[PDB]
């Protein structure tokens, strides 16, 4: 059955209990649970040419990996070997990384397969601020979707069916309590 | 995110954000207020590097909300059923 | 108390038809940092992100390519800290 509301879900099909979710274990098989728990990282997965480490599976831009500063959790980027690409019959370029180099596809929305001799698209709908409310993927490209009572603007906005009453804030500055419209321009004090 | 899972930093700094005390939020954009900058703010829900004002006050801003259809969409009740 | 305040207390507004004024050229210490309204603070509590004189004075001008003053203590991201 279904995970609960007191509960947590799990790609794989599979209910946890909520306190084990950011807890700092990997309760979860799919490490879902431990997803992005730290403050603007990630983890199990990159953005086009960053690079991941053993320790604890968190992902950072090569250019800095060897560049003398540990950037990895256990420091594991601090080495700086080229072995591998002698090895790899990769099909674009290389870089000089700790366990004797590394090879990465073309940087615009490309990236390493199950191996790095193999290549595939850019995760696009992984990007953080990539659309306003929904992302799907398409061939060479990605698509915005907004939900129904929003309309779809510029290729990346969500704005709202004229439909309903123009959107106002209500505020308040210590004494009086105002209400204004979404441009800016008008006040007036409701109370 | 509802579960905690995913974090995400929109805005930080002393000069950014000195003293924010509300929030609220709409389409593309979080509004704010600040105690320091005497402010009421807005800001772009993803990202946004430098915060704009939307009304300047001369008293400490507290509280601030959406008024819209959208930000209170209808569902079911089960209390219907006779309380 | 309610003499002469920014509040409007009685009908008349008689409180705040009229009111004394600050002498001129009065003296803030040179230990110390003055505000717009003509009032004096420590010049350790100036760029805290915290609004320690009620104009917001203090936090005007901070990360202006500037530097914490030499008393003062530093956090990379964040904000000047008093001793
Ligand atoms: C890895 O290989 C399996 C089996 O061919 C395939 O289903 C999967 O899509 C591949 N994944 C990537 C990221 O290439
Ligand atoms: C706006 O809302 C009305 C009522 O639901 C609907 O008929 C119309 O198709 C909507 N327009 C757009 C552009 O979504
Ligand atoms: C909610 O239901 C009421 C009553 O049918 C309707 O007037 C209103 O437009 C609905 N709003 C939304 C966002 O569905
Ligand atoms: C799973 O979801 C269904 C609805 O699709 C039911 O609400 C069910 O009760 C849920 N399971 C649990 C354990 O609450
Ligand atoms: C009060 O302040 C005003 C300026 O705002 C004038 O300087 C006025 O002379 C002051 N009054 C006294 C008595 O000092
Ligand atoms: C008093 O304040 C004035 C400015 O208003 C001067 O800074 C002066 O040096 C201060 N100190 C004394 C002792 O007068
Ligand atoms: C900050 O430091 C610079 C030197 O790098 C200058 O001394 C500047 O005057 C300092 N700013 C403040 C406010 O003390
Ligand atoms: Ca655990
Ligand atoms: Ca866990
Ligand atoms: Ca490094
Ligand atoms: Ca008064
Ligand atoms: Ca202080
Ligand atoms: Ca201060
Ligand atoms: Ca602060």
């Amino acid at each position: 059955d279904t995970c609960g509301g007191h509960q947590f879900t799990c790609s794989n099909g599979q209910c946890i209990n909520q306190n084990w979710v950011c807890d700092g274990d990997d309760d979860c098989q799919d490490s879902g649970d431990e997803d992005g728990c730290e403050s603007n990282q990630r983890h199990h997965t990159c953005y086009p040419r960053e690079w991941a480490c053993p320790g604890s599976g968190r992902c950072i831009s090569m250019d800095k990996v060897c560049d003398g500063v540990p950037d990895c959790p256990e420091g594991e980027d601090e080495y700086c070997g080229t072995g591998l690409c002698s090895i790899l019959n990769c099909e674009y370029q290389c870089h000089q990384t700790p366990y004797g180099g590394e090879c990465f596809c073309p940087p615009g929305h490309i990236i390493n397969s199950n191996d790095s001799r193999t290549c595939i698209d850019f995760d696009d709908c992984q990007i953080w601020g990539i659309c306003d409310q929904k992302c799907e993927s398409r061939q060479g490209r990605h698509q915005c979707l907004c939900e129904e009572g929003y309309i779809l603007e510029r290729g990346q906005h969500c704005k709202s069916n004229d439909s309903f009453s123009a959107a106002s804030i209500i505020f308040s500055n210590g004494r009086d309590l105002l209400v204004g419209d979404l441009h800016g321009r008008n006040f007036r004090i409701l109370a | 995110t509802y579960d905690g899972i995913q974090r995400k930093t929109v805005a930080r700094g002393g000069s950014l954000v000195p003293h924010p005390f509300g929030i609220s939020l709409f389409e593309e954009h979080v509004f704010f207020t600040d105690w320091t900058k005497m402010a009421v703010m807005k800001a772009n829900k993803f990202t946004d590097t430098n915060p704009q004002v939307y009304h300047q006050s001369s008293l400490t801003p507290f509280g601030v909300t959406v008024y819209h259809a959208l930000r209170q969409p209808n569902a079911t009740n089960p209390c219907g059923n006779n309380n | 108390q309610w003499r002469c305040d920014k509040q409007n207390d009685c009908l008349d507004g008689s409180d705040e038809q009229n009111c004394p004024t600050r002498s001129p050229s009065s003296t803030c210490p040179p230990t110390s940092f003055t505000c717009d309204n003509h009032m004096c603070i420590p010049k350790e509590w100036v760029c805290d992100t915290d609004n320690d004189c009620s104009d917001g004075s203090d936090e005007k001008n901070c990360q202006a390519s500037g530097t914490c003053h030499p008393t003062q203590f530093r956090c990379p991201d964040h904000r000047c800290i008093s001793p």
